[PDB]
């Protein structure tokens, strides 16, 4: 059903919240009793209408297939390449992942997309991070693994995926700080 | 899991199986060196089982074709961090044991470099510092090692501790041990005399030699020992790691010098420093030119399978989910088939 300010652009007239509501009720009623065509041509004037996107598979020189995506987590930025066949190999930088995230919390991130779809050392990585923390890196490595894994999974893995929060890019970051106030919400002890 | 617990016969065939070591065999061969870690696995499963892995076998082979004759050969374990360097040279040094070698084991170079709270000078070269501590707790290690030889070894040499007190050309060299141990000022001194006994005795062939050090790349780097004044200290100033690195010359004959780097405990290093010249440096990497570097990697599947398949016999793995092929999955991921991580993240699951 359109806004009331929609009606009101229609109407060139101002509606009040009591006026709209009672529109749409009876127009709503007018919907449940069987509108015929006759009917419904008038009724929809005042109807207004209302999935992850795979990325490209390319092919190496060597003709491996692989998937390329990038991902930002606080201030972390990865960018991941996974090739279509591999032993589950990951190279982070250059350097082997659980030499590159030495603590466990991190490496876990790392597996939980490949563990999700049950594709552990099916898929060999490579990727290239650069800034934040190590677990902001770990958060940025582990969104750009589950976009590209996306593309070598099927659709229901993918929304599975999606709906297992995978494939959504963590909105939080650092709030700033506010003058007048120690930290971004915390406030100079009270003197009453 | 072999029914081959013979260090000698084992081999390829065995690669990837388990190699068990009685508990007499434990106390004896090593009462120091040994990972903690692994001793604790050792006391909480009341055995001893050792992988048998390629460069265990690999050393092993160079050990058995070695020529006496020739200059002792310089064999240097390297890898990423965790992967079994020193489990590895403590099977070689079972092995040796069970021919029958000397085996002058140094449990970690490392400990001898840092974190020092008796270090005093030297008597014999006033030049030189002491580590009494460290050298008595090695003099012990080393008796309770070599015992049998001990006694059975003499002395060449007559070797002054004090002004009155000394021992006399033909002692066994148990004496010189029992006064570095029950003395402590005299540790060092003790320490020095043994290896260069042994060091000279073992071209005379009244032994074969296996000077096992682990963290070998300790000798040639920096120490974290201050001087009174707050004077930075370097490894040569300290009489032991001056003693051992020249025991690290292949200018002798008879014996092996076997050694084991190890970031970890390493000081002034990178974590991800695991190359030989990237833990020696300039000077360590010449001392040990010519050698022998030999590569120790994470598990193959093989071996992962095989030491999963002994923590769930001995019941250690206790998560439900343990047995089950995705936790096997889940525990390679994790660790990457690293031997160290592994271990750790089966301890607590
Ligand atoms: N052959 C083996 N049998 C049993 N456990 C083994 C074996 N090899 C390695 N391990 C396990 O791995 C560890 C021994 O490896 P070790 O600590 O010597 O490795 P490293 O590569 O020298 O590591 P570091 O970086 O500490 O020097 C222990 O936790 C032990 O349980
Ligand atoms: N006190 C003492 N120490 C000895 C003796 N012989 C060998 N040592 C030990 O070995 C060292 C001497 O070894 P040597 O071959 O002379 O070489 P140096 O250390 O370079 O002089 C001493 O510092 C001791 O640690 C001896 O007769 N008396
Ligand atoms: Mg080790």
């Amino acid at each position: 059903w359109l806004i009331k300010e929609e009606l009101e652009e229609m109407l060139v007239e101002k509606l009040s919240d009591l006026d709209y509501m009672q529109f749409i009720r009876l127009l709503e009623k007018l919907l449940t009793s069987q509108c015929g065509a006759a009917e419904e041509e008038f009724v929809q004037r005042f109807r207004r209408s209302v999935k992850q996107l795979i990325e490209p598979v390319q092919y190496d020189e060597q003709g491996m297939a692989f998937s390329k995506s990038e991902g930002k987590r606080k201030t972390a930025k990865a960018e991941a390449i996974v090739y279509k066949h591999g032993s589950g190999r990951i190279k982070v930088n250059g350097i082997d992942y659980q030499l590159y995230f030495p603590i466990t919390q991190d490496r876990e991130q790392l597996m939980f997309p490949f563990h999700f779809v049950d594709r552990l050392g099916k898929h060999d990585v490579t990727c290239t991070v650069s800034g934040g923390g190590r677990s902001a890196q770990a958060g940025a490595i582990r969104l750009a693994m589950a976009k590209a894994l996306c593309s070598f999974v099927t659709e229901d893995e993918v929304e599975w995926m999606r709906q297992a929060g995978l494939l959504t890019t963590d909105p939080r970051v650092r709030e700033r700080k506010k003058p007048g106030q120690e930290g971004a919400r915390r406030k100079f002890t009270w003197k009453k | 899991r072999t029914n081959e617990n013979d260090p000698a016969k084992h081999g390829d065939q065995h690669e990837g199986q388990h190699y068990n070591i009685s508990p007499q065999d434990l106390e004896t061969v090593f009462p120091h060196g040994l990972p903690p870690r692994f001793v604790m696995q050792v006391k909480t499963f009341s055995e001893a089982c050792l992988m048998v892995r390629k460069p265990a076998l690999e050393l092993l082979h160079y050990l058995k074709n070695t020529s006496f004759a020739y200059p002792a050969i310089r064999y240097l374990l390297y890898g990423e961090k965790g992967t079994g360097k020193t489990l590895s040279l403590c099977h070689v040094i079972h092995f040796c044991a069970k021919q029958d070698w000397l085996i002058l084991h140094i449990p970690d170079a490392h400990l001898w470099v840092k974190n020092c709270r008796d270090l005093l000078q030297s008597s014999y070269n006033k030049q030189r510092f002491d580590q009494p501590l460290e050298a008595s707790t090695w003099l012990k290690n080393f008796k309770t090692t070599n015992e049998r030889f001990l006694n059975q070894i003499k002395v060449q040499e007559k070797y002054v501790w004090n002004k009155r007190e000394s021992t006399e050309k033909g002692s066994p060299l148990g004496e010189v041990v029992e006064q570095g141990i029950t003395r402590v000022r005299n540790a060092t001194d003790a320490v020095g005399i043994v290896l260069k006994e042994l060091k000279r005795q073992s071209s005379l062939g009244m032994f074969h030699l296996l000077v096992a050090v682990d963290g070998i790349n300790a000798l040639w780097g920096r120490t974290t020992l201050k001087r009174e004044d707050k004077s930075p200290i370097a490894p040569e100033e300290l009489a032991l790691v001056h003693n051992l690195r020249k025991m690290m010359k292949n200018d002798w004959h008879g014996g092996a010098i076997v050694s084991a780097l190890s970031q970890t405990g390493s000081l002034f290093k990178p974590r991800k420093a695991y190359l030989p010249q990237e833990l020696l440096g300039k000077e360590g990497f010449d001392a040990l030119d010519p050698f022998i570097p030999i590569l120790v990697s994470n598990y193959n599947p093989k071996e992962f399978e095989s030491c999963i398949q002994y923590y769930l016999e001995n019941n250690w793995l206790q998560h439900e989910k343990a047995p089950t092929e995705e936790g096997k999955k889940e525990l390679l991921f994790l660790s990457n088939a690293n031997p160290s991580l592994l271990e750790r993240h089966c301890a607590y699951l």
